[PDB]
């Protein structure tokens, strides 16, 4: 029945709950879908996650600013890139950033840490696959993890417009309290699990709407919880359907309304609108963007 | 004087039958699109495969110069429609072929303008 969608969303009632962190134990761990001919893994990943985009309250102005982290492969080129582009209205400007080089079809990309890329600019929508090789060697408890996702709410909280939104990627043992906690700054959230890997404890955290304060306060110790055991009490079939109909895939240019204001004017009516994807907040001028270089004479 | 030759190496690499450059980018799409060689958006038709542009491209995939002095890449940010029958190397196509400038189909897979 899920089948049919794109992926499944965490649903409401598992959102609510006080659980204990276990292990993620999947009845269909590894299992593999059966993709389309010639389509690798991250385009059907990317394609579902657009797809379930497409059914939230986006905000999507002209010149819109989108910027994606951790968009290179093991195979020196970016797929999810590549379906960003294609969903996203032409002229959007894309950026991408990754550890490792790679080649892209973003209009600007950083070879760098994260932790190294700056920008002027605040942005409508930030995309996140990043996922630390390490998170592999589970030595231990499974912790609040660091790293890039320091970054990512630093980032979030500077240079997201409000009205702007998210989709990060976690895991079973690649996740972040804060940033579950940075969730509750959103008009909504979710976690959303594609159909084509259905059988990972992978999950995209997806924040509709900033708001740039807490509309909810959320225990992300819990809330990760929470979504563990959401997963390991409801399998989900893996599911390559949604892949077959790309007539509506096109993310609907809304020419959503960008306005610039100091912190004083956001009143209700405001939040109202930047809560409804009917605002955007940031100033509208030119993207400019750096990555930090460590320099070094190692002679 | 000297400037290094990547396309023809790559056609005498593909003559001598080594295995052409793969992780090409598939896209998703209708294929029901107009057909055109290099879109902003993917434009296959039942006939052909659309791809990422900078994954299809000789000069982006090897990270060498672009053939252009502003150095410009025609493919990057863009979609390139592969025939069908051609995806299984396309480097080697969009190396090999040609865009007509009149109606935008690839000369000989599409372009009628004669
Ligand atoms: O698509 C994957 C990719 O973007 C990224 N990823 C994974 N590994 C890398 C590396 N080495 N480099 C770059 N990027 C990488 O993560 C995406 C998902 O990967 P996946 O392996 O499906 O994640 P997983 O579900 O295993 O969760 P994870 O946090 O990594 O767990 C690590 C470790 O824990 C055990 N384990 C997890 N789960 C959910 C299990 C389960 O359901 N059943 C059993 N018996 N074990 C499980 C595993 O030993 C994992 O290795
Ligand atoms: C599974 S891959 C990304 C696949 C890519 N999204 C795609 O579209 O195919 C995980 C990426 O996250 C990047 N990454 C992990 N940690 C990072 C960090 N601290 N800073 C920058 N990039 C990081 C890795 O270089 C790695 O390429
Ligand atoms: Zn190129
Ligand atoms: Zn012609």
């Amino acid at each position: 029945s899920q089948a049919w969608q794109p992926g499944v969303a965490m649903p409401n009632l598992y959102k609510m709950q006080r659980m204990l962190l276990e292990k993620c134990d999947l009845q269909n761990y590894g299992d593999s879908a059966t993709l389309p001919k010639g389509i690798m893994m991250n385009v059907a990943k990317y394609t579902q996650l657009c797809q379930y985009l497409n059914t939230l309250t986006l905000a999507v102005p002209y010149n819109m600013r989108v910027i994606h982290f951790g968009a290179g492969s093991d195979k020196g080129v970016a797929p999810g890139t590549a379906v960003l582009r294609q969903w996203l209205p032409t002229g959007t400007l894309l950026v991408d950033s990754d550890l490792n080089d790679f080649v892209s079809d973003a209009d600007s990309t950083l070879i760098g840490d994260c932790a190294t890329v700056h920008t002027a600019n605040k942005w409508d929508l930030i995309i996140s696959d990043m996922y630390d090789p390490k998170t592999k060697n589970v030595t231990k408890e499974n912790d609040s993890k660091e790293g890039f996702f320091t970054y990512i709410c630093g980032f979030i909280q500077q240079k997201l417009a409000l009205g702007g939104s998210v989709a990060i990627k976690i895991t079973e043992h690649s996740w972040n309290a804060d940033l579950y906690k940075l969730m509750g700054h959103f008009a909504w959230w979710t976690a959303f699990v594609t159909n084509v890997n259905a059988s990972s404890s992978e999950a995209f955290l997806i924040g509709c709407n900033y708001l740039g304060k807490p509309r909810e306060q959320i225990d992300g110790y819990v809330m990760h919880a929470n979504y563990i055991f959401w997963r390991n009490t409801n399998p989900i079939q893996l599911s390559s359907y949604s892949l077959f109909d790309m007539s509506k895939f096109p993310l609907k240019l809304r020419g959503t309304a960008v306005m610039s204001l100091k912190e004083g004017q956001i009143n209700d009516m405001i939040l109202s609108l930047l809560s409804k994807g009917r605002l955007i907040i940031r100033e509208n001028n030119r993207v400019v963007i750096s990555s930090d270089v460590l320099v070094n004479n190692e002679n | 004087a000297f400037a290094v030759d990547a396309a023809k190496a790559y056609k005498d690499y593909l003559a001598s039958g080594g295995q052409p450059i793969t992780n090409c980018v598939k896209m998703l799409c209708t294929h029901t699109g107009t057909g055109q060689a290099i879109t902003v958006t993917p434009e296959a038709n039942m006939d052909q495969e659309s791809f990422g542009g900078a994954s299809c491209c000789l000069y982006c995939r090897c990270h060498i110069d672009h053939p252009n002095p502003k150095g410009f890449c025609d493919l990057k940010g863009k979609y390139v429609q592969i025939p069908t029958t051609c995806a299984n190397d396309p480097v080697g196509f969009t190396l090999k072929n040609t865009v007509c400038t009149v109606c935008g189909m690839w000369k000989g897979y599409g372009c009628s303008c004669d």
